[PDB]
């Protein structure tokens, strides 16, 4: 015992405490990654096979450095030995000792690592991806250990919620520098690893919150200089940490410092594509797939995901201000104009126009209605504006005064009200209330609704995760028919409803489609189909009853968009809108047994059937950027014939510069949308349908690949499992195979009836005790780690 | 408990070359990966020192697929025959993960120096 | 009896609108204050002292004829 | 027409972002401040910097738009007035 201690230390000299009574192992309870032949997924186990020893400081002292001593046989021994002295003098790389003692009567060899911390990297993303508001633990231990708050902070009030605690996001900032660190130093141990020729997969299981490494019982190695690390689970699973901790921000700063002051880009710098390549070189530098900075060169809809995704998160490095449209000046009849001619999407990167016309003659209807839709000119000839009311960047000012708009207190029928009365009503002690009125508002309501906007960041998606969701999502809608339309077949329903900011003065939509020939609509959406057209959505404050004193807005976008949108999405919605007995339920009128037949279609041959709702907390202010992309990709799939990809691209990008990130101007001022969608757009009710599948799906899979995999009783959902992760973590192309029989499993197993942002879903009760499908846990960790808010009880 | 590559990965004989139709009948020991959905090869192993081009025909016959190679990868392996020192081909567009499963598959069930 | 209360104090604001007292901001804010919470109660005796509070804006203004209209 | 053509000048294809074009060629700048609090940090005394740029001040209102005077807005007198306050100033050379 005491020989065994002193031998640990070894020459080390500290003051090993044994946290494990005698020479026996301490069993932790720790998540893992596991792929083997017969289980995997990315579950937490029990570990054995390890004894522990916390080092005491000076003053008896206790710190966070273990030496962990591991018993395996002879075998494992020889084999990390001859490997440990290849890779020894890589910094990345933990000392080892691997000496051999005479425990019991026989000699047993002992790997000693040492100077670990108490919790690896793979507690850390289990903690912030898994959550429970009432399981932390792990979570509070670690945000503690190392500075970043204190133990007190815990006793807060709802401590852990984005919505209600907006200083949440501060503390998980104060560790994001050791993330930053970690990528910084496994980068050597990759280029060490290719340098001494080793080959094997880097699992997130094996690196400490330091960032060394130090286990090497599954690698395998040959000629130096040509090594492979297999660097695909540990990036996938460790995506989403590094957005919601803000690991990049020492870049904002000069020499990649955060004590020294930001970089003071220059104000006219545009393109940082130079920037964006410089960053992967440095974080990803052994990241397999190809990058474009630019998503002009994609090669299809997933190459597309995959280049936004780092897009997403290197536009968190530069300047606010260059981001939005690209104006340049161009003459006609000798007069200087200032038009839109490229856009700076975050996520997207710069778009160039391709028919700019440079000193033009006389301009047609058609482009006096595009140079009067686009907020260049309109910025360009304004005044500056700051506004403290609110954060969201600010543009400027059309109008010399700020216009203050309120609400009126709504009519009260006292006809009724005592004929009612008169009939046993509204009396004290009645199960019948009054609880919906016309309340009020003051002189600043839509200023009070920004801030609701507000609540959205800069968020990015487990990428492999989000493919093959988009992939399995692609099914729900294969009976649906869609394509392009001529000018001829667009039906609208109310001809007089308001255009917008640049129109409205003048007339309402029956004027704008009635003047136009068809012709001209069909060169309107032809020319937008290799352009880009920036507009402004005009704010307005609804009028109408409601159950608490929340001052709801609607969005009038302009009429460009509402043309260019229509012509497409008329003919992918309206086979939608007419099909009944599907999952999207829109369309279909409850009256005449309706409602009774879409529950029995939900009942759809469910074994232990129990019904579960939910409710998001704000769907339309938070949806991330990627999810809304992702659901104008999956209405975009049914173009496979009437158009080819640089059509799709640009469509995409129209959609994404006048719905996604766009100008809405709010009390005569501008205001620069930071993400969210915009209710009032043609496709809005579908797009939150897909984004509610989505939802549910990637839940499931969550869930499914959280479980154990050795308890599971079904070969059959085992092989699922194992496949599941096969084809999400080591496969780079589509299966058709699996996703028809995922997308079975699923739609026996899990059935759902979707409407907008709400949802119904039946479910087998052993699969969800048993963890094989998702429940209310996984679906709010979903929700937590990917929407950056806490859906509570009384949504669900 | 990551591993690398569970099951081995077998080979078949298949044509190379250095540029064009250059692939004569059959030089190569093209190691590849079986799916249903086609045989789809993952690594080319050589005595030939630059083969940049490989040629396989399609299942229906009619057509020959071209394949792209890497710059040369040298090893040295030992077998009854002594030393013999060979170059490996892998595939433009070629994932790290089939490079691991390929040379874990080599070093494993192969001897090498 | 709330009822009654809520009833008025709609009615009551509307008028107080319609007499552009939402001219000056703050009195406007106040009173919408005011309304907000006496709709929200859930106590008779709440709902009493803030309606009089609102009132009393009402009856501070000299735009409305009060011995005419109370003719009984 | 001449602050404008200086800095498409210096771009070097002539695009800029437009969301600058105010930042360094519009010659008006109005600012609303919530509370006094505020109006300290940034719109004290009679001139204040922003943008790199020196901005003064010529006329202040309130959510009434009525004139109020700067020395009007202090800490005691400020529950008396309207507080989405508007105050413009010109960019000074
Ligand atoms: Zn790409
Ligand atoms: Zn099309």
């Amino acid at each position: 015992a005491q020989s065994f201690l002193n031998r640990v230390c070894g020459v080390s000299a500290a003051r090993l405490t044994p946290c494990g009574t005698g020479t026996s192992t301490d069993v932790v309870y720790r998540a893992f990654d596991i792929y083997n032949d017969k289980v995997a997924g990315f579950a937490k186990f029990l570990k054995t096979n390890c004894c522990r020893f916390q080092e005491k400081d000076e003053d008896d002292n206790l710190i966070d450095s273990y030496f962990v001593v591991k018993r395996h046989t002879f075998s494992n021994y020889q084999h990390e030995e001859t490997i440990y002295n290849l890779l020894k003098d890589c910094p990345a790389v933990a000392k080892h000792d691997f000496f051999k003692f005479r425990i019991d009567g026989d000699m047993v060899p002992h790997i000693s690592r040492q100077r670990l911390t108490k919790y690896t990297m793979a507690d850390l993303v289990y903690a912030l991806r898994h959550f429970d508001e009432g399981n932390c633990d792990t979570l509070k231990e670690i945000l503690v250990t190392y500075n970043c708050c204190d133990d007190d902070y815990f006793n807060k009030k709802d401590w852990y919620d984005f919505v209600e605690n907006p200083d949440i996001l501060r503390v998980y900032a104060n560790l994001g520098e050791r993330v930053r660190q970690a990528l910084l130093k496994t980068v050597q141990f990759c280029d060490a690893m290719r340098n001494a020729g080793i080959v094997g997969v880097l699992t997130l299981d094996n690196q400490d919150l330091n960032g060394n490494w130090y286990d090497f019982g599954d690698f395998i190695q040959t000629t130096p200089g040509s090594g492979v690390p297999v660097v695909d689970s540990y990036y996938s699973l460790l995506m989403p940490i590094l957005t919601l901790t803000r690991a990049l921000t020492a870049e904002s700063h000069v020499d990649t410092d955060l004590t020294k002051p930001y970089i003071k880009w220059d104000l006219l710098k545009y393109d940082f594509t130079e920037e964006r390549l410089k960053l992967f070189d440095r974080y990803f530098k052994y990241w397999d797939q190809t990058y474009h900075p630019n998503c002009v060169n994609c090669l299809d809809d997933r190459c597309i995901l995959h280049c936004a995704n780092f897009n997403v998160l290197f536009s968190t490095v530069f300047p606010p201000t260059s981001f939005g449209p690209l104006v340049r000046k161009i003459f006609v009849d000798g007069v200087p104009f200032v038009v839109s001619t490229g856009y700076h999407f975050r996520e997207l990167g710069v778009v160039h126009n391709q028919d700019v016309n440079l000193h033009s003659s006389r301009l047609s209807f058609k482009e006096l209605l595009v140079y009067a839709a686009d907020p260049a000119m309109h910025a360009a000839s304004g005044n500056l504006l700051l506004d403290k009311r609110t954060t969201c960047f600010s543009v400027a000012a059309l109008t010399n005064n700020v216009a203050f708009q309120t609400v009126k207190p709504g009519n009260f029928n006292k006809d009724f009200y005592d004929f009612a009365v008169s009939k046993g009503f509204f009396k004290e002690g009645s199960s019948v209330e009054l609880k919906h009125f016309f309340f009020a508002q003051d002189g600043n309501a839509a200023i009070s609704d920004y801030d609701y906007y507000r609540y959205n960041l800069p968020t990015m998606c487990d990428i492999r995760q989000l493919l093959f969701v988009v992939e399995v999502v692609d099914k729900y809608f294969d009976c649906y028919d869609g394509g392009c339309i001529n000018a001829n077949q667009v039906i609208v329903n109310n001809l007089d409803k308001s255009a917008g900011f640049p129109f409205n003065k003048w007339g309402k939509a029956r004027l704008y489609y009635d003047s136009m020939s068809y012709e001209d609509q069909d060169a309107l959406f032809a020319y937008t189909k290799r352009n880009v057209i920036p507009t402004i959505t005009q704010m307005n404050l609804k009028y109408a009853i409601s159950a608490k004193n929340r001052a709801r807005t609607v969005a009038g976008v302009s009429i460009c968009s509402t043309m260019t949108n229509r012509q497409f999405h008329q003919k992918l919605l309206k086979s939608i809108a007419a099909t009944r007995g599907a999952t999207v339920v829109i369309g279909t009128s409850k009256f005449y047994g309706g409602w009774h037949n879409m529950l029995k279609t939900v009942y759809s041959d469910v074994e232990n059937p129990h019904l579960m709702g939910w409710d998001y907390p704000k769907c339309d202010r938070a949806m991330p950027n990627m999810l809304r992309i992702m659901a104008s990709l999956v209405l975009a799939r049914k173009h496979t014939t009437c158009c080819s990809l640089s059509h799709r691209f640009y469509r995409l990008a129209n959609e994404c510069a006048q719905v996604l990130s766009e100008m809405v101007m709010c009390g005569g001022s501008l205001y620069v949308k930071p993400g969210g969608t915009s209710s009032g757009d043609a496709t809005t009710a579908y797009a939150n349908s897909v984004f509610n599948i989505c939802q549910a799906v990637t839940a499931n899979v969550n869930a499914l690949l959280s479980t154990d995999g050795n308890k599971i009783a079904d070969k059959y959902v085992r092989n699922l499992q194992h496949r599941l992760y096969e084809c999400l973590y080591r496969n780079r192309d589509v299966d058709t195979d699996f996703v028809n029989e995922f997308y079975a499993y699923l739609r026996k197993h899990f059935s759902m009836m979707i409407l907008s942002d709400d949802a119904v879903v039946c479910f087998n009760s052993t699969y969800a005790s048993q963890g094989l499908v998702a429940s209310i846990k996984n679906f709010k960790s979903v929700l937590y780690y990917q929407n950056n808010v806490f859906m509570s009880e009384a949504k669900c | 408990n990551n591993e690398l590559s569970p099951v081995a990965l077998r080979q078949m004989s298949c044509a190379a070359g250095t540029t064009q139709t250059a692939c004569t009948d059959d030089n190569a020991l093209a190691y590849y990966n079986t799916t249903k959905g086609g045989r789809f090869v993952l690594a080319l192993l050589s005595d030939l020192q630059d083969l940049k081009w490989a040629r396989f025909p399609k299942s229906d016959g009619t057509g020959t697929i071209y394949t792209e190679l890497e710059p040369p990868c040298r090893f040295v392996t030992d077998t009854p025959k002594g030393p013999k020192v060979k170059y490996l081909y892998f595939i433009k567009g070629l994932n790290n993960l089939n490079r691991g499963m390929v040379l874990g598959s080599l070093a494993a069930t192969v001897r090498l120096q | 009896k709330m009822s009654d209360v809520k009833c008025t104090s709609v009615v009551l604001l509307s008028v107080l609108q319609q007499l552009r007292v939402e001219s000056s901001s703050k009195l406007w804010a106040q009173c919408v204050q005011l309304h907000n919470d006496i709709l929200l109660a859930k106590d008779t005796t709440e709902a009493f002292e803030k309606m009089v509070s609102l009132l009393s804006v009402l009856l501070s203004m000299q735009g409305a004829v009060d011995i005419n209209k109370l003719c009984e | 027409n001449d602050a404008l053509n200086n800095i498409i000048n210096n771009a070097r294809d002539g695009c800029v972002p437009l969301n600058i074009i105010p930042l360094t060629t519009a010659a008006k700048l109005m600012v609303v401040i919530p509370d006094y609090n505020t109006y300290k940090n940034t719109c004290d005394g009679t001139t204040f910097t922003y943008a790199s740029a020196l901005w003064e001040i010529q006329q202040v209102v309130d959510a009434d738009s009525k004139i109020v005077q700067l020395s009007e807005i202090s800490m005691d007198n400020s529950p008396n007035l309207a507080w989405p306050l508007i105050v413009t100033a010109l960019r000074a050379n």
